[PDB]
DNA sequence: GCAGACACTACGAGTACATA
DNA sequence: TTTTTATGTACTCGTAGTGTCTGC
């Protein structure tokens, strides 16, 4: 047993002093801090006139433009970078948007799950597009039992299909959501 | 009249199997029959920017009338690794009963498929002896010109007056067969011819409106009441425009970036009747210049968002 | 229905041709390739009771790989497939027969235009040489009376010019000249002896492999030539 | 022109030194690592009748392990390498000799600065202890008048200070003091008794292993210190 | 007469990159 | 005061399953 009144080394020492590496793996995970990442704060520097100095930060014209796509006052420069900003340097992209966005004071933010599984499930079945799939459901909600076609498609709801739309934790409350359809 | 009795949606269930059964204008019906008469099919890009004209049915009809070993795939699911794997293993091998091999790519003008499109040039040439490709396009410019080099660009022509008179009653007797085959009570057609004329070219939206009346037993009602113009008018084209809802205007852009050319074109047509002449001349400048630059347009989505913000804040809606 | 070791191994083979399989009542199982290039059939010793379609045949055999050999595969009173173990019990969801592309049409092979037989260790050596020599296409022709299988590198060799391997399989009798090219990829038979049946007339043809238990019918590449 | 299994065993060893090999006609073969790290020369029991360069010697022998040992090798009219078997034939492509880094002439090893004589089982134990003590570099030097080998763990040792082994080999009758370092990764010789010849002049150096049929020139390390 | 253990491959993950 | 969208490509790392070789 435990030698009672001896000093117990920390769990790192316990795992490390044992060639049991699965516990050492648990020891390293204790410092993961992946929830404590960074992400942007360059947009805030764009509309605040702050020394961003991106270089190593993850720059995405896809994203950085689409964030200013919500604010219509920043849209003239976003419309330009959409036009001619293709093939323009990342460092140049932030530098153009520096003197291009008006004032700063970074602001707020920027179609549901149980519908979007049916829409994407009808789309793959009949090999149609989103637009066509969306209309299919809307007409099927009105007519010859959409509940019937839900059962026709209970077999091809794989976890690869599911997790592809909303990973998080829903694709398990959605996996066995459309289970009860018989 | 061909019915896939195992089908649950009337659009897919009453799909014509033969090119004859297709309700198509003259010159086209003459063209496709000429193509099927040859017994061998060349690369075809048949395209029509108007929805529900019969792009997908004709593509499948040509595969049937020629007795093809068809592999039908949607363009969106037709990525490049899909072309390397299955599509190649298909067109490389020869079918056991001979017969033409065809690969139909439905709605291949989708934007993300540009690089897999670039794979097909040389793919189509390497296997042109054993297999041809039919491409269904909504926006023809979405097809890289080297593919149009390899394909026959069939554009669905504007149906003449005789074509409109004949196709409607051809669709009428088609609606007679399906309703009598489905069990729907006709209760005298009367409005049935008016429904076909209501959405004349769009036969798919006409059949789709027969659906929603399957729970009902009647064929007659004021169908121009429930989601009539559920295409270019009842999808925030009115309400969300005017009020200058920037938040909604931006969220309404994506749902349409798919087919930019149609949308804009229908946007310049119906708008001429909602706003003042001072904004009539004004809307053409901004819409003309947004359409003028849809190529430099890296992201078509944000290009629509710029059209909406400049359109909503300058139109004197009456 | 009970699934033995020889039958699950066959299903592990048929899974390679189609991600799932449709099987109706009897002892005859059959699957075809999605594109329609490889058709496999098999009469087996284990008898199945009902008709069922499995979409995830690979995952179905993996879940079955935890239950003892007494595995009772039954239909659920609602419709699914329950797997009864000596202790535990699993529930697997069955799929619609139209989700799994089924062969459906087991039309018999015609008359054999040419006949030979390939040994088990001869197929073995062909598949093991190709693994080391990167052979992607093989052509079956005649050389000096005896018929042979030649392997190439279609990518490294456009029109199959330079041979990289050749296996003789006995002599041809009739005075015909041909060269049936088969893709090595769409050639998914399991190890064993196969009486090779070759049928081709005009511009259509196929290759049938008659194993002691199952049959594999593959398609021939369009480049193939024959004077039949 | 068949290759005996001891000759091929020596060939699969040479493939560790260089991924290819350039072998001319005769009984003599040789190769040198691309990074000028090791050089092996050997006369063998079989006779090569034609010059050929093999771009992938590893895959060549791995394929040659698939035909029977009586396989007759030759230069086909298909100008490559013909592997005639009882029934099969393998056409292994001959490679352009310009793509195979090979010693254009056998390295005439200079007069040895020091001569010792490793035993085969002494070499065997040296490899076993290295795989157990993570010994990556060894040094051959003088210890109390005898030539010994001492291995380290350059990863943990860095400066090469903590001795981890000492194979006391022969005795040294000279007066020089040397510390020749060899990297274990360059010990590509097959097990067998070797007469070890050492040479070093200034900032140069190499070690030679004279065998009962195969010789090996392995390079010394940058930190080799000597007074020759 | 096979196990062990190194040796090899495949794959999930994560990463960085270029496009529309 | 916010936190994500598609396709295709190339590379590294970690681990885990599979392959070839060896014992006092
Ligand atoms: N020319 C036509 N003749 C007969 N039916 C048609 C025709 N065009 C469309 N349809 C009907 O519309 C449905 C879908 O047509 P589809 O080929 O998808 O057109 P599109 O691809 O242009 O939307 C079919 O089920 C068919 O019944
Ligand atoms: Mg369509």
């Amino acid at each position: 047993s435990l030698f009672k009144d001896d000093i117990q080394l920390n769990e790192h020492q316990v795992a490390w002093y044992s060639k049991d590496w699965t516990a050492v793996q648990s020891a390293a995970d204790s410092f993961k801090e992946k929830a404590e990442n960074e992400f942007f704060e360059i947009i805030g520097a764009i509309n605040n006139k702050t020394k961003c100095s991106i270089a190593q930060k993850d720059y995405s014209k896809f994203m950085v433009e689409n964030a200013l796509s919500q604010f219509p006052e920043c849209m003239p420069a976003v419309y330009a970078m959409n036009l001619i900003g293709s093939g323009l340097s990342d460092e140049a992209h932030f530098n153009y948007l520096m003197a291009a966005v008006p004032r700063g004071k970074r602001y707020g933010k920027w179609e549901d799950s149980t519908e979007v599984l049916i829409i994407k499930l009808l789309a793959k079945r009949y090999q149609v597009n989103t637009n066509d799939a969306i209309n299919y459901k809307s007409i099927l909600t009105k007519n010859g039992k959409l509940p019937l076609v839900l059962k026709e498609l209970k077999g091809l709801v794989t976890d690869d299909f599911l997790k592809e739309v909303t990973k998080n934790v829903k694709e398990q409350k959605q996996l066995k959501k459309l289970a009860l359809e018989w | 009249i061909t019915v896939n009795e195992k089908e649950h949606i009337l659009e897919q269930k009453y799909r014509p199997s033969t090119i004859d059964e297709c309700i198509l204008p003259a010159f086209d019906k003459e063209t496709f029959k000429s193509i099927t008469s040859k017994g061998k099919i060349p690369h075809i890009i048949l395209h029509s920017p108007s929805p529900g004209t019969g792009k997908t049915t004709v593509a499948k009809a040509l595969c049937h009338d020629v007795n093809a070993d068809m592999m039908f795939v949607n363009g969106s699911d037709c990525k490049i690794d899909f072309v390397r794997g299955p599509l190649t293993n298909f067109a490389s091998a020869a079918s056991f009963d001979g017969r033409q091999k065809v690969i139909v790519i439905d709605e291949f003008c989708r934007s993300g498929l540009a690089e897999s499109q670039r794979h097909l040039r040389s793919f189509m040439e390497a296997y042109s002896s054993n297999c041809s490709i039919i491409i269904t396009a909504n926006n023809i410019d979405g097809i890289i010109k080297p593919l149009q080099s390899r394909c026959r660009v069939i554009t669905f022509g504007q149906p003449t007056d005789e074509d409109k008179i004949e196709m409607m009653k051809q669709m009428i007797r088609r609606l007679t067969e399906i309703c009598k085959h489905e069990g729907i009570a006709i209760a005298d057609m009367k409005v049935v011819a008016a429904l076909v004329k209501k959405n004349f070219p769009d036969f798919r939206k006409t059949i789709g409106e027969l659906d929603s009346y399957s729970s009902k037993g009647v064929l007659d009602a004021g169908i121009l009441s429930l989601v009539t113009n559920d295409r270019g008018a009842i999808d925030d084209v009115l309400e969300s425009l005017k009020n200058k809802d920037v938040k909604q205007l931006r969220a309404l852009a994506p749902k349409y970036a798919a087919d930019y050319s149609w949308f804009v074109g229908k946007l310049a047509e119906e708008i001429y009747s909602r706003v003042t002449p001072q904004s009539i001349i004004r809307m053409y400048e901004i819409v003309g210049e947004n359409n003028q630059y849809h190529g430099i347009a890296a992201n078509t989505e944000l290009h629509l968002a710029y059209l909406f913000i400049q359109l909503a804040c300058e139109m004197q809606w009456k | 229905m009970k699934l033995s070791k020889d039958t699950t191994a066959l299903l592990k083979n048929f899974a390679t041709i189609n991600s799932g399989i449709m099987l109706k009542s009897g002892q005859f199982i059959m699957t075809r390739a999605v594109n329609g290039t490889t058709y496999a059939e098999a009469n087996i010793s284990d008898v199945i009771d009902f008709d069922v379609a499995i979409y995830d045949l690979n995952g179905f055999l993996g879940i079955l790989s935890l239950v003892n050999d007494d595995a009772e595969i039954s239909q659920s009173e609602d419709g699914n497939i329950k797997i009864a173990d000596a202790r535990s019990t699993i529930f697997w969801p069955a799929a619609d027969p139209s989700t799994v592309v089924a062969p459906n049409k087991p039309i018999p092979f015609p008359v054999a235009s040419a006949v030979t037989e390939i040994k088990a260790e001869d197929l073995q050596q062909l598949l093991r040489v190709s693994r080391g020599l990167q052979i992607d296409t093989i052509a079956i022709t005649v050389k000096e009376g005896k018929i042979v299988i030649n392997g190439f590198n279609k990518v490294e060799d456009s029109a199959l010019t330079r041979v990289k391997y050749s296996l003789t399989l006995g002599d041809y009798d009739g005075e015909n000249t041909f060269n049936f090219i088969i893709n090595m990829a769409n050639m998914k038979m399991q190890p064993g002896n196969y009486k090779l049946l070759l049928w081709a007339k005009g511009k259509q043809g196929a290759a049938k492999f008659e194993g002691e238990h199952a049959n594999y019918v593959v398609a021939l590449e369009a480049d193939s030539t024959h004077d039949f």
